[PDB]
């Protein structure tokens, strides 16, 4: 018979945040925080890895 | 086109100003390793089905 093997893992602990959440354009990543105020300011990011 | 378009927002009469870039698209590239690929018997034409 066949049988479907899903396996889960956990990494190390690092920043966690949505996927939709991070631009990338190849030579930079980024995301767009939310200011005190309510101002949209960017901040630059390294991604670790990504899944689900 | 970069410089004109926020020299244009300064002008009085104007309301909006975009120029369209020749260059912003995004890409995912699938560089594929001749030699890599070799090793399983596939040719890039293989690899590109995928």
């Amino acid at each position: 018979m066949n049988a479907w093997l899903q396996l889960n893992t956990a990494s190390e602990p690092m920043l966690l945040i949505p996927s939709q959440a991070l631009i990338d354009t190849g030579s930079e990543q980024r995301v767009i925080t939310v200011d005190a105020d309510g101002r949209f300011v960017p901040k630059r990011v390294a991604v670790f890895q990504a899944s689900q | 086109a970069e410089q004109i378009e926020e020299v244009a927002r300064t002008v009085p009469g104007v309301a909006s100003a975009l120029a369209e870039r020749l260059e912003g698209g995004r890409y995912i590239n699938v560089e594929i390793n001749r030699e890599k690929a070799a090793r399983y018997g596939m040719t890039v034409a293989d690899v590109q089905l995928f």
